C-alpha cells in the first residue's frame, strides 16, 4: 500500500473523533498473496495512525521474527501473544505442513504504546489461547473481536489490509480487494 | 468441545537415566572442551537462567538444532539472545497449561490420574477454553518451546505437532520438563549426538549429554 495515502485517514479521523485509533489489527500480505516485499508493509507509519493504544499483528512462524522487529520498530513494546489452536469437527487436528514441527497454530502478536491506563481500557480478563476451528478461507475467529472488544468496549478500531470478509461495528478497514 | 484425544499424548502414555554426566560450576567453565560435534541441543530454560554468557557457537557443528524454554514471559529476549549466539528462529510448540485444580474442581472431586481416568465422563460439561484457568494484562497459561537452526529416531519432519495439554504441577516445588519433549526431539532428529545443558541428576538421559553444575 505505498501508493495509498494515511493522510486522508489521519484527516477525517482526528476532526471526526478528535481521537486516534485505540485498536490496530493487520494480516500483512507477506510477498501468490499480495506480493508484497517485506519493507513495503515495514515501511507505513502505524506510528501516526494511533497515539495511545494497542496493536494486533499475526505473524506466521515462518516470518515470526522479522515482525517482532516490525511492531518494536513502530514504537510499541511487547507485552502479550494470543495463541489460536484450531479445532476441526472435533479434537485439535491441524495441517501439516510444518517442516520441522506441523503447525497446528497461529500466533498474533500485541503491541503496546502511550498511555493505557485510563477508564476505557479494562485489563486482566482475557484468553490467551482461542480454540475456534479454521473459518471459510481466509478468516480469524470471532473470538478476537469479541476479545478486543472487552479490551477497549467503547474504542475506534482500525483494521488493516481488510477484505471486506468481517466488516465490523465500529470498526474501519482499508484494503486492496474489498 | 473437543477432549481427550488432546490429553492423551500429553500425559499418561523413557524411564530410566543415564552418555555423560558433566558436572561442574558452570560460571567458572567453559563447555568448548567437553565432546561434540552435537547435531541438538535442549535447554530447559524454565528457570530464566541468563543465556547470553553462553557459548554455544564452537560446540554445535556447522548444522545443528537448539531447544529452549521460556515458561510465560520472556518470548522476544530469547530471540535476540539467540541471533547475538548464530541461530536463526524456525518453529514454536506451545505447552499449553490446564489447570489441575479447575479440572477435579467439578463435580466435586479431590485427588489427583484421577482425573485424567474422567476425561471420559469429564469432556461433557467442560469445554477446552474452560479449563484453561492458571495460577501482563492476561494471565498466560502457557510454556513455549524455542526452536531455532544453526546452518544451511523417527526423521519425518510433520511427526510431532506444535502443540500440547497438560495439567499443572501437583505439587508447587517442581522444575521439570516433560520427558515428551525429549521425544519430540529424539523423532526429529536421528542422529546420535544430542545434549541437553543444565540438566538434573534425575534427567540424563541415555545417548544424551547432560552438562549440570550442583544444585
Amino acid at each position: 500500500v505505498t501508493k495509498l495515502n494515511f493522510q486522508a485517514l489521519i484527516d477525517a479521523q482526528m476532526r471526526h473523533a478528535g481521537k486516534m485509533f485505540d485498536v490496530i489489527m493487520m494480516d500483512p500480505p507477506w510477498q501468490a498473496y499480495d506480493s508484497l516485499s517485506d519493507e513495503k508493509i515495514q515501511n507505513m507509519p502505524i506510528q501516526s495512525l494511533q497515539q495511545d493504544g494497542f496493536i494486533f499483528v499475526w505473524a506466521i512462524n515462518a516470518k515470526y521474527r522479522v515482525t517482532i522487529k516490525m511492531i518494536e520498530n513502530w514504537g510499541y513494546k511487547l507485552v502479550d501473544e494470543i495463541t489460536w489452536v484450531k479445532k476441526t469437527v472435533n479434537g485439535k487436528i491441524a495441517k501439516g505442513h510444518g517442516f520441522y514441527l506441523q503447525h497446528a497454530k497461529e500466533s498474533c502478536l500485541i503491541g503496546v504504546k502511550g498511555d493505557v491506563d485510563n477508564g476505557r481500557f479494562k485489563k486482566n480478563i482475557a484468553s490467551d489461547v482461542i480454540f475456534s476451528e479454521r473459518r471459510g478461507q481466509s478468516q480469524k475467529p470471532e473470538e478476537i473481536y469479541q476479545y478486543i472488544n472487552q479490551l477497549c468496549p467503547n474504542g475506534n478500531y482500525l483494521e488493516i489490509f481488510a477484505r471486506r470478509n468481517n466488516l465490523h461495528d465500529n470498526w474501519v478497514s482499508i484494503g486492496n480487494e474489498l | 468441545d473437543k477432549v481427550t484425544c488432546d490429553n492423551l499424548e500429553v500425559l499418561l502414555q523413557y524411564e530410566t537415566d543415564q552418555k555423560i554426566v558433566v558436572l561442574k560450576k558452570i560460571l567458572g567453565t567453559d563447555l568448548s572442551q567437553y565432546a561434540k560435534g552435537v547435531q541438538g541441543i535442549f535447554i530447559d530454560n524454565l528457570f530464566k537462567k541468563d543465556l547470553k554468557n553462553l557459548d554455544i557457537s564452537k560446540k554445535l557443528i556447522s548444522n545443528g538444532i537448539l531447544f529452549i524454554w521460556s515458561d510465560k514471559s520472556l518470548i522476544n529476549e530469547i530471540l535476540e539472545t539467540m541471533e547475538n549466539k548464530g541461530f536463526t528462529y524456525i518453529e514454536n510448540l506451545v505447552v499449553v497449561q490446564l489447570s489441575l485444580e479447575q479440572a477435579l474442581e467439578e463435580l466435586n472431586k479431590h485427588m489427583k490420574e484421577q482425573t485424567e481416568d474422567a476425561v471420559l465422563d469429564n469432556l461433557d460439561f467442560l469445554q477446552q477454553k474452560v479449563q484453561v484457568k492458571d495460577l501482563k494484562v492476561l494471565n498466560q497459561s502457557k510454556q513455549v518451546l524455542i526452536m531455532f537452526r544453526k546452518f544451511d529416531l523417527e526423521l519425518r519432519h510433520q511427526r510431532t505437532p506444535d502443540v500440547l495439554f497438560d495439567i499443572v504441577n501437583n505439587g508447587k516445588s517442581c522444575l521439570k520438563t516433560k520427558e515428551y519433549i525429549y521425544q519430540t526431539i529424539e523423532t526429529l532428529l536421528p542422529k546420535s549426538q544430542l545434549m541437553e545443558i543444565f540438566a538434573q541428576k534425575d534427567q540424563p538421559r541415555k545417548g544424551w549429554i547432560s552438562v549440570c553444575e550442583n544444585k
